[PDB]
């Protein structure tokens, strides 16, 4: 009962800077206002009163507490509308949008350039209860936006990072809403807001159209480009398989099979020249000029590969820094190119250490050939598991195994054989035994040696079983769909890099979609869109109702 | 016994052929690198890769350091492929 | 069984607040010197052990709760967990009991519980050096 | 076997280590310090204020709106 009197007093006291709009000052709570409080306390009657007494409906709570990167902090956008929306209070949201004195604006954005849509993308997580809320509010605001500001396309407003709500969902790994936006249909009048349409429908068959605006590679910072390189979520691969993108990326690949095979031949050749050059090396001592020809090409190609990989890392990798896990394949090419160029310098400068570097680059170059296995599915998954097993799993087994090997190696040599031990020769002789290469040599306490050996063979076997059990347990626990997605993302990487072009640029390749007039009655001229058509076949359609279609027949 | 013969056929074709492709590339690449190091009476890349294969079976100064290090990585990678192949079988059977 | 135990146990704590306020029933030890919580820990009774540590009561007799909420803003909040019988500082703590005294196969299941897991993570981080 | 068990069995191994480290080897009496912060949770049944040594755990729950709000110590987020 004191708020209405209290404010009148403030005004009747001659305060130039009204009390209602007073905001907090500390770096922690900077910007909070009494309206923020009334909204968080979920009291519309208080909200109405504060607004009716001049509460600024666009005050931003910008303090550390309301920031996205902090822990134990709530980021909901900074504005009251975003708060009401982000805490699922439609009764509040509607009043902020519809009050006569001071309507809140759907276009408003915070210190990060985020609109209510941006924020809803931020607050969302993959939990079911949350996701259902976000889509419901998100859509409900688009409909409202069509009513309150038709000429404005709310999803077109970017933030300071130049990201639209869809691109934001992509970068931040928000699947449930990202998936919802791409497969969105509206049945109410604002048909234009939907990104999915059905061109035509005949019996069980039908063609669905998917808007490609923020998605297609043509535009800069496309969803595909963003996911491939900018997004840093573990489940990014999961996004690639979503209904419109998987078909689309397959189309782009099919058109790009030639370039892939071509590039495979080029690299293969380059390796053959590299192969010949290293075989014919004679150490100390037309044909001899041709051998120099080989070295030239290697130097020329090695820098080109080094340049290429640099361009890949130079183009987008500056803020990533250590992206070893994300792009294991890309690293090896850089190392091979780097090692190859360094080896040529030393070759030119008559350094006796180049030979190891030259052969090291050769062996690595041929092993890197596994890169191109991603063209086929079976080999691509096998190459993915190699990468996975070598990378995360082998390090821990080996680390434990060396401790057993080293400890057992010292004890057995020290025990067997003034007596000259070689830690290398010891660990080597014992490793080759397990490896099956050689056999153990008697010194000529034999009894203790045998008992110790029994512990080693069995314990070494235990480690193998753990590795198998731990490796095996990952496969059962892992979703069968998961391993396959990592490959489809690898392909997505390739297609995008091919569209980039070499050094002799081959850019502006033909668009992948077809443009149609999806909407007949926008507010003004007819709205054209670049859509991707996807054929569908549903045998249970007879019971369900028929969809509203653009065309009347498969023709046109 | 008859179903046993059915699984052999399946394993040989889908899983072993894929291992063999990866294994041969590794075998060739490492054999050549070892020959280039040897360097004179030159063992053929074939004769070498053979020498490296029989090495794996256990039958039997830039030269010394690199030759050993390269071989150690070889033995590990070949075992990795086998472990991967075993894992690939387990995932295939469940599905 | 567990649903009965928590429901009955709580109903008795509330009654005790009305019938015997000055008495703290969870403080009474048995001849083995174990309070109901320490007993639950030693005997591997997970469901009630869990319930006791994170107990919430509303309106009257609010005090007999081991979990509180310092503040709450929208979805976020900070919760406070009573550490009386829990903290390793005290003698014969719940943690010490589980770690060494309890002889249930599922002791490990007990450590991973909201107040204890976070606490042990904190103490570990302090003890890395 | 339950997949989670191996991870919990490890967390218990850490729990053993942490507790023994607090004891100490030969300089035993040094690692005796209370954890958490002491706050006034509320009033007891016995008139005195109910003070307790509490541990802070941050939480975020998106389905709480329907349920009733809990009684809180502070009026606004602090610290
Ligand atoms: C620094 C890394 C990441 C790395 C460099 C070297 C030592 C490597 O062994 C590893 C791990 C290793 C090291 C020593 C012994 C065993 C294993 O993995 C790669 C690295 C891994 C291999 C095996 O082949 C692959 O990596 C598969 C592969 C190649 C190219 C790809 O684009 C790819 O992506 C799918 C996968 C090739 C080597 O570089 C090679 O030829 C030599 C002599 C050792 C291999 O170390
Ligand atoms: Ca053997
Ligand atoms: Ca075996």
């Amino acid at each position: 009962a004191c708020i209405q009197p209290l404010l009148e007093i403030d005004r009747d006291s001659g305060n130039p800077q009204p009390l209602v709009n007073a905001q907090c000052t500390d770096e922690y709570y900077r910007g909070h206002s009494a309206l923020h409080i009334a909204i968080e306390k979920r009291s519309l009657q208080c909200v109405k009163l504060l607004v009716e007494n001049g509460a600024n409906v666009h005050a931003k709570a910008c303090g550390h507490f309301f920031q996205k990167n902090q822990d134990t902090c709530f980021y909901f956008g900074e504005l009251p509308l975003s708060l009401a929306a982000c805490t699922k209070q439609w009764d509040v949201v509607n009043y902020l949008l519809e009050n006569p004195h001071q309507p809140a604006s759907l276009q408003a954005q915070d210190s990060l350039g985020n609109t209510v849509l941006h924020a809803l993308v931020m607050i969302a997580d993959d939990s079911a209860e949350n996701s259902a809320l976000v889509v419901r509010m998100y859509d409900g605001l688009l409909q409202a936006g069509a009513r309150l500001c038709p000429n404005v396309q709310l999803e077109g407003i970017p933030n300071l990072e130049g990201l639209t709500p869809l691109k934001l969902a992509a970068k931040e790994g928000k699947i449930e809403i990202f998936k919802h936006i791409l497969q969105r249909e509206f049945s109410a009048p604002c048909q234009s807001l939907s990104r999915k349409f059905t061109e035509w429908c005949y019996g069980p068959v039908r063609v669905s159209l998917y808007d490609l605006a923020s998605v297609d590679s043509w535009e800069e910072n496309s969803v595909l480009e963003i996911i491939a390189f900018h997004s840093r979520s573990p489940h990014r691969h999961r996004m690639v398989v979503l209904e419109p993108l998987n078909k689309l990326l397959q189309a782009k690949w099919d058109r790009l099979i030639p370039r892939f095979c071509f590039n495979f031949l080029c690299y293969l050749v380059y390796m053959l020249i590299f192969t010949a050059v290293a075989y014919h090396q004679p150490a100390l001592e037309a044909g001899n000029s041709m051998l120099l020809l080989g070295h030239i090409l290697i130097l020329l190609g090695g820098v080109y590969l080094l340049l290429g990989q640099l361009w890949y890392f130079w183009r987008r990798r500056l803020f990533i820094w250590i992206s070893f896990m994300d792009s294991y394949s890309e690293i090896l090419f850089l190392l091979q190119a780097l090692l190859t160029v360094l080896s040529q310098v030393l070759c030119f400068l008559a350094i006796e250490w180049y030979l190891p570097l030259l052969v090291s680059s050769l062996v690595m170059g041929w092993t890197n050939l596994l890169y191109y296995t991603r063209g086929f599915q079976h080999t691509g998954i096998y190459s993915v598991m190699i990468e996975k097993v070598i990378l995360r799993d082998l390090l821990r087994f080996l680390l434990v195994y060396l401790v057993f090997l080293f400890g057992f190696a010292v004890a057995l040599v020290s025990l067997s054989r003034p007596p000259y031990r070689s830690i290398l020769d010891a660990s080597l002789e014992l490793f080759k035994f397990t490896i099956g290469m050689g056999e153990l040599a008697f010194q000529e306490f034999r009894g203790v040696v045998l008992l110790l050996l029994l512990a080693y063979v069995l314990l070494t076997y235990v480690l193998l079983l753990n590795m198998l059990i731990a490796l095996m347990s990952e496969t059962v626990n892992s979703v069968a769909t998961d391993s396959w997605s990592i490959w489809k993302l690898q392909k997505a990487i390739s297609v995008l890099e091919m569209e980039n072009g070499y050094w002799w640029c081959r850019r502006k390749k033909q668009r992948a979609g077809v443009m149609l007039t999806v909407g007949t009655r926008p507010d003004g001229s007819p709205d054209e869109r670049w859509c991707f058509r996807v054929g569908e076949m549903n045998w249970a359609t007879w019971e369900q109702t028929l969809p509203r279609t653009l065309c009347e027949e498969p023709s046109g | 016994t008859g179903i046993y013969s059915v699984m052999i056929e399946k394993v040989i074709l889908r899983d072993l052929l894929r291992f063999l492709l990866v294994y041969l590339v590794f075998l060739f690449g490492f054999a050549v690198a070892l020959v280039s190091l040897s360097r004179p009476p030159y063992r053929s890349i074939l004769d070498a890769s053979l020498e490296l294969f029989k090495f794996t079976i256990g039958m039997g100064l830039r030269f010394r350091g690199v030759v050993l290090l390269l071989l150690l990585a070889y033995v590990l990678l070949t075992y990795v492929l086998l472990l991967n192949m075993l894992i690939a079988l387990m995932s295939e059977t469940v599905n």
